[PDB]
């Protein structure tokens, strides 16, 4: 089919502006990693060299130097382990500590049963739901004027779906964050789906396994 | 006298490393060496060593997943990681390991360690324990 | 007329949000590849430098053995750090933009510019020459001018690139080894050219081949 061969060129289109927004963050990673791991990693491999020279010459000065590269590695597995966690984003269960704060500081009821938790979950999708259910939860603390807000997070089939409820009233029109989130969430071929009726509810769901 | 002790280890450069370290103490002794959780299991199963050692990310079966096979035998298992990846510390409790320490530890504190867990103590890394 | 402007807001936002969901999804990809990679060979080091020192004296050629390898280690992992970049065309001259700039600001002269009209598909060559000449020009205007602004335009246009350096202060000059000549030489050499205007300031105007 030609639906085909066009399906394909649209594939390969956004891939080639993927590509680009991708690069352009791995240049800005690229630049930071080497200002702070640079000069460290550098100092490392001159400071073994120079021990190494100086096994036989001066063994006390060798022994200086080989505690000065134990310590510098170390502290800089440090800031990588810092690195690495920030790169990592938000998890959805720092996320859920978050939210029952701010309820409670609202003072509305916040209801929640852990019930089939999400066994492996991407980091990704993990980082677009927790965005998501901050957000959810905002609108609820903002608008509604609930007194009760509840939050399931199930994984059911391949899909993690989180449903965020309200008793307090809908107070936008028929037809930002609503839109942002919808977004967030098709993009990771997810969706976003509410009900307005009693109070509002709010259904995101994002594949997983 | 002497603590017997298996590594796994995935990585070739850190399990000889480890092996070398651990060989220059006066009462302990690496009596085998294996690349991943199987190996563990099989060594410890049949050879019965005071400690083993026991990196997580390994193929086929993870160092987690070789403690948990190994929790009622008598040897006593030390976790080795360099990220503290959550879940891990859970899973390690759970499993009853002696000790979760991490890789780039200083040999003299890996050793301290060995000695501790030998005693009956379990000794964790502060920085592994998932809230600070 | 204005909805119209208001509407574009609204795509120009959308774009970005997506943007940013890109930009993180390479983010956790790198943040698991440095865990790997990086991360090992840290490890690594820290425990071949520890046994390193164990042996200093009970066995020294083994201790030379394993600082070799720390050694190797250390250089490769830098070297992982600088192929994370995907050996991109672009970046010389993109480093020497961030130089001009802390220099201009040090120097408390205003930097008018803009990030994104900075040429790609230029040789490492003539980017490299291009990097000197920036420098340079700044240099001068830093030096000499006087100035309160300086202004920075870099434009790919048919099939050169050419680069812009003007500023508001005044020119001081009326040589042989110097910036100036030196600048004209190196860009003539690699079949470009580099013109002045000194009426409203000082303004240079360097191309080269692309
Ligand atoms: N839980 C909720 N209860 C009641 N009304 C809600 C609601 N969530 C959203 N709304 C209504 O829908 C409108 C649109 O919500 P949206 O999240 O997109 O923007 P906003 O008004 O919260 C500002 P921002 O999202 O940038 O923080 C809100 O202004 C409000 O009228
Ligand atoms: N941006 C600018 N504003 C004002 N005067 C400038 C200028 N650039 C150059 N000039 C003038 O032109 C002269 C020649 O510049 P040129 O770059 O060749 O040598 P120089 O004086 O900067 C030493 P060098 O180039 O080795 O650093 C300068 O001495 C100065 O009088
Ligand atoms: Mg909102
Ligand atoms: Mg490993
Ligand atoms: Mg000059």
């Amino acid at each position: 089919k030609e639906r085909e061969r066009l399906e394909e060129k649209l594939e390969d289109a956004n891939e080639r502006i993927a590509e680009l927004v991708k690069l352009e963050e791995r240049q800005r990673i690229a630049r930071d990693l080497e200002d702070t791991l640079g000069q460290k990693l550098s100092l490392i491999g001159l400071k073994s060299d120079l021990a190494r020279k100086l096994i036989y010459k001066d063994p006390e000065q060798a022994a200086r130097e080989l505690k000065s590269v134990q310590q510098t590695a170390r502290t800089s597995l440090n800031e990588v382990r810092k690195i690495v966690s920030s790169m990592k984003g938000i998890r959805l269960k720092d996320e859920l500590i978050n939210i029952k704060q701010i309820l409670e500081a609202a003072d509305i009821m916040f209801i929640y049963e852990e019930e089939k938790w999400p066994e492996n979950i991407s980091l990704l999708n993990e980082n677009i739901l927790s965005m998501c259910l901050k957000e959810a939860v905002t609108n609820v603390v903002k608008h509604s004027q609930a007194k009760t807000c509840r939050v399931d997070i199930q994984q059911l089939w391949k899909e993690v779906v989180i449903t965020v409820s309200d008793d307090g009233t809908f107070k936008g029109e028929e037809n930002h964050g609503l839109l942002g989130m919808r977004e967030r969430l098709e993009f990771a071929n997810g969706s976003l789906h509410i009900d307005t009726e009693n109070g509002t509810k709010l259904t995101m769901a994002i594949p997983n396994n | 006298s002497m603590i017997s002790i298996f590594i796994a280890e995935d990585a070739q450069m850190l399990l000889g490393a480890l092996g070398s370290l651990l060989n220059l103490e006066d009462d302990m002794e690496v009596v085998g060496k294996g690349t991943t959780g199987q190996d563990a299991v099989d060594f410890v199963k049949k050879r019965q060593p005071d400690v083993c050692i026991m990196d997580i990310e390994m193929p086929g079966k993870t160092g987690l997943e070789a403690a948990e096979e190994l929790k009622d035998t008598g040897c006593k298992i030390i976790i080795l990681t360099t990220f503290a990846r959550p879940g891990y510390f859970q899973r390690a409790i759970k499993a009853g390991v002696k000790g979760y320490l991490l890789k780039d530890s200083p040999s003299e504190e890996l050793a301290n360690a060995i000695r501790s867990v030998m005693n009956g103590k379990r000794i964790y890394a502060p920085e592994l324990m998932e809230d600070l």
